[PDB]
RNA sequence: AAAGCUCCUUCGACGAGUCGAGUAGUUUGGGAAUGCUGCUCAAAAUGGGAGGUAAAUUUCUUCUAAAGCUAAAUACCGGCCA
RNA sequence: AGGUUGACCUCGGAUCAGGUAGGAGGACCCGCUGAACUUAAGCAUAUCAAUAAGCGGAGGAAAAGAAACCAACAGGGAUUGCCCUAGUAACGGCGAGUGAAGCGGCAACAGCUCAAAUUUGAAAGCUGGCUUCGGCCCGCGUUGUAAUUUGGAGAGGAUGCUUU
């Protein structure tokens, strides 16, 4: 498999310890759906 | 400038279909 | 109430030229007639029931024919505009009254046609034959196929022996308590879920 | 599986 | 079909004619859900995720404030049974994800 | 050329009256177009799936894994868009797959399939769930390593 | 068919996937010029249900036009009449961007026939259209009888006359009673209920 | 080779920065019920629009938007012939 | 030979092969933009007027047009126009004023084409070039050109007759 260079962070953009809630940039980053993510990941992988 | 004539009767392969199974008819009406 | 605070005089548009206009609409209807020869100069129309209760009681023609009166009548939708049938696909039949006096009128159009062959040399099975196809013809089905009876009937004679009893408690009282119903419909079905609820708690 | 429509044959 | 009454006022007016069942017409099969297109927007959600505002509803409902799911719906979608219908499909999204976590 | 002979051969057939299917035999072929093969995937008729790396836009085929995935076909992302076109006849192709081949092939298709498995999916299974991207510039990589030493110095 | 799921996807526009795409093609678009032509079409399962065809005499001209409102050209921004109560930032222009769009991209090809247009990507400042043309002088649209109506010369420039699906969206061509007054037309409407008729035996 | 008619278990894809909402300007008889455009928000799957008084709930009736073509009846202080 | 040899994609050049656009006319038509005199005692709502001037774009007509319609009836059934609805419903400082639509009668009537499906047992489609006029090439095109389907349905079946 040939992969390309990779960056030092992998994940999603997340800033998890920011208190506010305005705005779709706020919303995506500082609210936490990991739960909501790996249970719908899980039953799909369940169903596969 | 102007469309030929034969461009301005292309007509689709439906339109032919239907064209050669239902054409207009001569038809009369008893009085 | 005169509206002439605009500039009314470059918009005022006379009609001289009225009996102009009828004589080429005379001639353009000459041609079309001439045209269409042996066929009648217009379709076939059904007969519909105008909307509104100001005009629910006078019969007119409509547009065309519905898929189930020509389905019932037994003509194909394709060969129906094809033959001087005008065909609407919006219209419905939602009574039987309105379908069964259309598919008889579908049925006397089609047993008055006279459908010439394709091709002369080789008649066909839905073909009128030659010895049948000289008759005396109608050009106009807005006059052989007109609205017959447009109103009901305004006058008819019944013996003394059958004349009906009536409503119990007379006509006008009788539209007094359809009124009273029609406006306590939904008080006295509330007090139902009460008297209801009321007999389900303290039963 | 996801059919469009019903095929012939 | 109810049958009228035959009078012109009250429950049911009208002239009284003897009324047709119709099959259902084809332009009124509009809003049926077909298979493939269960199918094809379950994989286009699950590949794209979610909305910002979707997000923020989500973390409501999860905290439990329903009203204000509610009220928060209708503001960003515009009106209340938008708001109704978007609250009930993230409940069932969750109602999923609890289902298999 | 070679679908102008079997249209004559065929011709000829018909002239002297047989079908054609009695000179003509079962195509075995690549499927190709991108409708087609979705279809057939849909319909889980596709063996092998190989989708091109480059297609602008990339939305034509970045539903592919997750329906290849969802339907149980193997697939695997190539290079070359035009490799394929090549094996196509064509200029490009976005994606291109196999359902079924012949019989000399079938055992060289089944270890094509376990090989592309065992090499491609279960190396790529973590890995297509990470963000790519987020890269530096040289320049900031430096500034970078310059700024995280002086703090360590200091 | 994948064109299915480009749309259900396109409805997303939200997601993180089409919101990546929509950022990087906007700087793309850009750093181009203002009207440039597209090799395809970007939004393919749009170009194809709005009429688009992979034949010879369909082009693809992406365009962006800037947004907002009017402006009035009067000096100093000022009117000398009576008042206003309003500034000229709030004037609002009868047309759509669209059609802007759509005009600017048929005077840049003044021998096609614009076809339709779609919104493909927008910033603060600009909205960015792809349109799509048809060559009437081509042979393979002059054989088509499902395009080749555009090669009479009633359909010249019609996007200049409102011929165009946000063309009529802005004539307001739609059946009922919302769309009384503009159905047939504004002004013929208008000129019909103020024309005085007077018949000879009146 | 195509095409029409009758019946049917089943299937039956149907147009998104669009619809819709707020706001601003303009417009309308629709200064509570109008249309258009700009900015912001931004859909759904028996769903959606409309049903000329705001809203919630339960029903009902009608069509099926965001793609497209098409003669005639209609206008005509320009041109040509009478 | 691989430090090479190519396949694509995007972007260019050419007095390249073949084409098209511009201007005029503008009475009528489709849009954009847009007054004031006037009438309100005067006058910033209003009226003149969604008019004049200005700008863009067609044709012999244009436009509109085959319902995301009207309705609430026993239901009508694309568009346009005439009569009527009707100076009516409705809107309107301090009121001067403004003002439709459904139904009904008539003139004229005409209906349809795509996107969303795999031809997949065979891109069956097409521009151009050369022709001995049989065809043969250079290509476009699978990021989709033909046939089939468009809600009135249709697809798959069953079934037995008709049609060109």
């Amino acid at each position: 498999v040939l992969k390309p260079l990779t960056g030092d962070n992998t994940e999603a953009p997340k800033q998890h310890s920011q208190p506010s809630r305005k705005g779709k940039k706020a919303w995506r980053k500082n609210i936490d759906l990991t739960e909501v993510e790996q249970g719908l990941e899980e039953l799909n992988e369940q169903i596969i | 400038r102007r469309l030929s004539k034969e461009d301005a009767s292309r007509v689709l392969e439906k339109t032919k279909k239907r064209l050669t199974h239902f054409p207009q008819r001569k038809y009369a009406v008893k009085a | 109430n005169n509206h002439f605070r605009k500039h009314w005089q470059r918009r005022v548009r006379c009609h001289f030229d009225q009996p102009g206009k009828k004589v080429t609409r005379r001639l353009a209807r000459r041609a079309k007639a001439a045209a269409l020869a042996p066929r009648p100069v217009d379709k076939l129309r059904p007969i519909v029931r105008c909307p509104t209760v100001k005009y629910n009681r006078r019969t007119r023609l409509g547009r065309g024919f519905t898929l189930e009166e020509l389905k019932a009548a037994g003509i194909p939708r394709l060969l129906a505009p094809t033959i001087g049938i005008a065909v609407d696909h919006r219209r419905k039949n939602l009574s039987e009254e309105s379908l069964a006096a259309n598919v008889q009128r579908l049925k006397d159009y089609k047993a008055r046609l006279i459908l010439f062959p394709r091709k002369s040399n080789k008649p066909k099975k839905a073909d009128t034959p030659k010895d049948q196809q000289t008759a005396e013809t109608t050009t106009s089905l807005r006059t052989s196929f007109g609205v017959e009876q447009p109103l009901a009937p305004g006058f008819t004679e019944i013996s003394k022996s059958e004349i009906p009893a009536g409503i119990e408690g007379g006509a006008y009282r009788a539209l007094r308590k359809a009124r009273s119903d029609a406006r306590l419909v939904g008080v006295r079905e509330k007090r139902a879920k009460e008297k209801a609820e009321a007999e389900a708690n303290k039963k | 599986a996801v059919s469009v429509r019903k095929r012939a044959g | 079909p109810v049958e009228r009454t035959g009078l012109i006022r009250g429950l049911n007016k009208g002239h009284k004619t003897t009324r047709r069942v119709l099959k259902e017409r084809p332009s009124r099969r509009k809003g049926a859900q077909s298979k493939r297109t269960q199918f094809v927007r379950s994989l286009i959600r699950e590949v794209a995720g979610l909305a910002p505002y979707e997000r923020r509803v989500i973390e409501l409902l999860r905290n439990g404030k329903d009203k204000r799911a509610r009220k928060f719906s209708k503001k960003k979608l515009g009106t209340f049974g938008r708001a109704k219908r978007k609250c009930e499909e993230l409940q069932r999204i969750i109602a999923e994800s609890r289902r298999a976590h | 050329q070679e679908k102008k002979e079997r249209l004559l051969r065929e011709a000829t057939a018909i002239k002297e009256g047989k079908k054609k299917e009695d000179v003509s035999k079962k195509p075995y072929t690549v499927k190709y177009g991108l409708n087609h093969v979705v279809g057939l995937i849909e319909n889980k008729k596709a063996s092998l799936v190989l989708i091109a790396n480059d297609v602008d836009p990339i939305e034509l085929v970045v539903f592919l894994p997750a329906l290849c995935r969802k339907m149980g076909i193997p697939y695997a992302i190539i290079k070359g868009k035009a490799r394929l076109g090549t094996l196509v006849h064509k200029k490009t192709a976005a994606v291109v797959a196999i359902t079924e081949v012949r019989s000399e092939d079938k055992n060289e298709l089944a270890k094509l399939i376990s090989a592309v498995k065992e090499g491609y999916l279960e190396k790529v299974e973590d890995t297509r769930k990470r963000w790519g991207g987020g890269i530096m510039g040289f320049k900031a990589q430096k500034r970078e390593e310059k700024r995280k030493k002086s703090l360590e110095t200091a | 068919g994948a064109l299915k799921y480009l749309e259900e996807l396109s409805k997303k526009k939200q997601s993180d996937v089409v919101r990546f795409l929509l950022r990087v093609r906007c700087w793309e678009y850009r750093q181009l010029n203002v009207i440039h032509r597209a090799s395809r079409p970007s939004r393919p399962d749009k170009a194809r249900r709005l009429g688009y065809k992979a034949k010879q005499g369909y082009v693809i001209y992406r365009v962006r036009v800037r947004r907002g409102g009017r402006k009035r050209p009067v000096p100093k921004g000022a009117t000398y009449g009576k008042p206003t109560n309003q500034g000229v930032n709030q004037l609002k222009y009868q047309r759509s961007l669209r059609a802007t769009a759509e005009e600017r991209v048929g005077r840049r090809c003044s021998n096609l026939r614009v076809l339709n247009s779609y919104w493909v990507n927008q910033d603060s400042t600009y909205k960015y259209y792809e349109v799509i043309l048809v060559d009437p002088n081509h042979k393979a649209i002059r054989r088509d009888p499902r395009i080749n109506w555009i090669c009479n010369p009633v359909h010249k420039h019609r996007e200049c006359r409102g011929l165009t699906s946000t063309g009529k969206k802005s004539r307001g061509l739609n059946k009922g009673h919302r769309f009384n007054k503009t159905r047939a037309g504004r002004r013929k409407t208008w000129k019909r209920h103020n024309t005085l008729s007077l018949w000879r035996y009146r």
